[PDB]
């Protein structure tokens, strides 16, 4: 079975730069039967190139393929933020068809401070015995950010979970959602709920808070 | 779009699953239909396929004795059955279409043939687990004075305690796409998933525009619409 090895594993470039993705085969690929696919966050793969160098219909002119034998390359001439994705090569010259392990393309951009919002738990959820307090950090760039929850000024640990989106296809920023989870009893025994955010785009950590019981 | 697949579902270890693929053009023409799977967070692997017009089918040895490929002209639908499922068969199964312009035949010239896929279906996530499915509880992330910035307000839906993946979320049935951020799910200590979807909109629209998140959880055959509005004081 033909093994396809892609390089590099991850490519970090700013919009406007040129991306060069390599795909090397363990054995000669018959007739240049090599295809390249683009898979954007949360989407199915999309054919970019086939026959090693033929650009597929509907594909932008910034995408080009080259190579023969055991060495192939996908070039993205002038990166656009929408090119954020994982790229895969695939040979179909011999059965079984095989794919490379993929190259993740990340986009570097300028620093952007997050907008921070807080959401108290809904009464509906509380009714059932659980309170999820949500803190939203919207559209910031350096992925690195710190969220610290405080209840009545006491620092929380071990009772929150966060999730971060993949870079936005338009502005390359990230968003992060942190959820503090408490039992209805614990939630109702405290008053001030605060989310303190630390990020490179902020001169000082900003805090979003609310007092349970207030409108 | 023109390649519709069956819905995501959880399957017990040892059972069999059938993933369907319908060509919305009402015909198979001379296209080949392949199945390529992807474990969440990982790569792609070809499983096999069938070219209806020629009645030709084959697959990867990795799946010998476990896969069957068929196609029904009547319904323009192709199927793949995978048996004796195990946890490592958990993956998004994609239907991928291939063609062969061989001067009026299956494959005989110009250079390379039908090995690439120019059209993919949205995928069918099959989770192999002994745990039963559980639909999500959807709670509002109501916009308030605590979720506003400038003339913008953030709001959303918290999709809690469901199993297994995936959950898809749209806003206003797809009429609202700008500003939407749907977070990847987190696996809680309870073994159940949780995610949230947020959107930022003009604060001035909160009293006139209805905002509803449409949460789809095919594994449990559940679809939940949740209207999200400013909370009353």
């Amino acid at each position: 079975e033909l093994v396809l090895t892609q390089s590099p594993g991850t490519l970090s470039l700013s919009a406007g730069e040129r991306a060069t993705l390599s795909c090397r085969a363990s054995q000669s690929v018959s007739s240049g039967s090599l295809a390249w696919y683009q898979q954007k966050p949360g989407q199915a793969p999309r054919l970019l190139i086939y026959g090693a160098s033929t650009r597929a219909t509907g594909i932008p002119d910034r995408f080009s393929g080259s190579g023969s034998g055991t060495d192939f390359t996908l070039t993205i001439g002038r990166l656009e933020p929408e090119d954020l994705a994982v790229y895969y090569c695939q040979q179909y010259g011999t059965s079984p068809y095989t794919f490379g392990q993929g190259t993740k393309l990340e986009i570097k951009r300028t620093v952007a401070a997050p907008s921070v919002f807080i959401f108290p738990p809904s009464d509906e959820q509380l009714k059932s015995g659980t309170a999820s307090v949500v803190c939203l950090l919207n559209n910031f760039y350096p992925r690195e950010a710190k969220v610290q929850w405080k209840v009545d000024n006491a620092l929380q640990s071990g009772n929150s979970q966060e999730s971060v989106t993949e870079q936005d296809s338009r502005d390359s920023t990230y968003s992060l959602g942190s959820t503090l989870t408490l039992s209805k009893a614990d939630y109702e025994k405290h008053k001030v709920y605060a989310c303190e955010v630390t990020h490179q785009g902020l001169s000082s950590p900003v805090t979003k808070s609310f007092n349970r019981g207030e409108c | 779009q023109l390649l519709e697949q069956s819905g995501a579902e959880v399957k017990k270890p040892g059972s069999s699953v059938q993933v369907s693929c319908k060509a919305s053009g009402g015909t198979f023409s001379m296209y080949g239909f392949n199945w390529v799977r992807q474990a969440p967070g990982h790569g792609l692997e070809w499983m096999g396929g069938i070219i209806p017009i020629f009645g030709t089918s084959n697959y990867a040895q990795k799946f010998r004795g476990r896969v069957t490929f068929t196609a029904d002209q009547a319904t323009s639908t192709a199927y793949m059955e995978l048996t004796n499922l195990r946890s490592d068969d958990t993956a998004v199964y994609y239907c991928a279409r291939d063609f062969g312009p061989d001067w009026e035949d299956g494959d005989s010239y110009d250079g390379s043939g039908r090995g690439f896929f120019d059209f993919w279906g949205q995928g069918t996530l099959v989770t192999v687990s002994s745990a039963s499915t559980k639909g999500p509880s959807v709670f509002p992330l109501a916009p308030s004075s605590k979720s506003t910035s400038g003339g913008t307000a953030a709001l959303g839906c918290l999709v809690k305690d469901y199993f297994p993946e995936p959950v898809t979320v749209s806003w206003n049935s797809g009429a609202l796409t700008s500003g939407v951020h749907t977070f990847p799910a987190v696996l809680q200590s309870s073994g159940l998933y949780s995610l949230s979807s947020v959107v930022t909109v003009p604060s001035s629209s909160l009293g006139t525009q209805t905002y509803i998140c449409n949460v789809n959880h095919k594994p449990s055959n559940t679809k939940v619409d949740k209207k999200v509005e400013p909370k009353s004081c």
